[PDB]
């Protein structure tokens, strides 16, 4: 989950 | 209408070379402030962000915001038919089915026009939050590309660790391990807190395809935030790559 | 006996490079006039025609006409063993079963002697019509190579379109289309009796352009209802002509 | 410990390049006199022998003789991370299971350190005969490499004939045949005590010529009934000799 | 017609 | 035998 850019967006 | 004339057409040749092995397709968002492109790679581990400001172009017109879906492999192929000295003009109507690209040779007497089919993309552009960084390393881009390459022959992941005087890049694999230590004396470190972070070399080696754009690269880093690899483009914008922590 | 001495041995190396990927084997017709080759590619869509006149060789002897059946891949491997500044001597007995190629390094004290096995090839050589053309375009060879290469990234077929003041090359495929327009210059030269708009297979053209090292210029001769001729001069000694049947669909 | 510092580190890059495609793994015999490596290729048709004298290093330390088992592909990967101008230092503790390789850059404030795992090799010891040869040919390394390469497009085997004033290399195959004659130079130098006509596998010579960057000169020594030796000097330090059994 | 034979003599 | 390096090494065969 943290190894995906999604986690850091918005 | 949209129309943009760039006398240094090699900028765009280099941009597309810096994009096309990381991402297949993307929306070129054209407004009066310029061109923006944002896209995650298909694994969702990284993100690229391209800014080309309107004042970077020699002529620039955009009457209406457009979002043009582009196959980057195809756009690459078209840009291959441009020489390094060519003036390139991008042209598209407000309800565009196609992108026109016109290459004007320097010695002159040669004009090429290409018409590229656009595609429909329905992508969800979430925001990049403007962050604060524990360590920002400014270095030569050639030297960073060499490091990512060399270390990728030892293992999968680079451990990047930073402190007042210098930055270290480490990897390890079956065969053994390696560390590369660079001191600040052109290496430049502004660091408020020390950092020790791990990232995938496979993605960094796509990022370094942008090295032709600039002789320097900046690495911005903190715990708990993605790595930013930034290449300035001339006097007109940048390509930024974002990379999730290797977990 | 046949014996031909070419000090600029590099001409031969380039000719083999210009031929070996397009045709696998061919008859070299040797006579007192010089060296002539004429051969269709396998698919019969193109024809190549090489002239090397005897007077371009530093020495030349041909006691009797001779059709030497040659594997072009084998000849090319032999010619890769010649340095670019070698003096190259070709030599064959009457009714030869083999061809001797001797390479003399002019600086160095080094001599190579190769012996190539010939093939028995069933002739079948039809005459190429003599004619004049609606449009003849002379242009730089590197430009034509680049144009053919680039367009082949867009499509399979080049529409060549020619008027008194300029020539246009157009392609069109899945990803879109493209056209390159060259203006006649003061070099790009156009000698036109009437306009033409003709379509050809880029796949073949990008093979012709492997002759580019022979000359800094290339000439394109075209008419409606007849093959394209792409000619490369082999300065002060002959030429390499490639003929290309129009594309049908 | 063992520690040797080599200002001209590119030598070691070139040595690994010259070995790694022919030899998978070998013992590096470290001692007071220098570094020695000896190994047959996996087919036993060829043998390589590397000698680097302790004198040719800028510093050299050896407390205890060391047989270091090395996977030459791993070592090659590591040396790739060295620039051609770097100063390279090797270092192994006396009970080593790893070797340290330290790369010091000339210009920039960059230092790199690598730690390479060693292997457990139980190779067979065996003596290379010292002898005087019927024919010794000294020639440009580049020329020898071009010859071996070009002839291998004609056939699998080279016949090398030598006389007082000239050496000939010839090959023959399905497309026909080829021979290349080089005259003694008045640079090629031929010392013919007695003429030879000998056959060797071109494929292996094409492995040996990967050493071409170590020297602008190569020396071919041959006699009837014995392997060919192909020797490259590592100037001011030693040599790399390749031995090739006659092709039968 | 897309063969050279067509045009030969 | 004679095509292998083993044949010629000490003690030579």
């Amino acid at each position: 989950k943290k190894g995906l850019i999604d986690y850091y967006l918005m | 209408m949209f129309e943009a004339r760039l006398v240094q057409g090699s900028i765009l040749k280099k941009v597309l070379e810096a994009l096309k092995d990381l991402i297949n397709e993307a929306c070129w968002d054209i407004s009066s402030s310029g061109v923006n492109l944002q896209s995650m790679d298909s694994s969702h581990v990284s993100l690229v962000q391209l800014t080309l400001r309107s004042e970077g172009f020699d002529t620039y017109r955009c009457d209406r915001n457009l979002a043009m879906g582009v196959n980057l492999t195809s756009m690459s192929k078209i840009l291959k038919c441009a020489g390094n000295e060519d003036i390139i003009t991008l042209r598209a109507e407000d309800n565009a089915d196609t992108l026109a690209l016109v290459f004007e040779a320097p010695n002159q007497e040669k004009v090429s026009d290409y018409e590229m089919k656009l595609m429909d993309l329905d992508v969800e552009q979430l925001g990049i939050p403007e962050q604060e960084y524990s360590c920002v390393v400014k270095m030569p881009s050639g030297e960073f590309a060499r490091i990512c390459r060399d270390l990728s022959h030892i293992g999968d992941a680079v451990v990047i660790s930073c402190a007042k005087d210098g930055v270290k890049f480490s990897a390890s694999g079956e065969l053994g391990n390696g560390n590369i230590k660079l001191s600040q004396t052109a290496v430049t470190i502004e660091m408020n807190e020390p950092v020790q972070l791990t990232f995938a070399l496979r993605y960094l080696n796509f990022f370094t395809k942008a090295t032709p754009l600039s002789s320097t690269v900046t690495l911005s880093m903190s715990a708990d935030v993605p790595l930013v690899v930034e290449y300035k483009i001339a006097d007109m914008g940048h390509l930024k790559y974002y990379l999730a922590p290797k977990i």
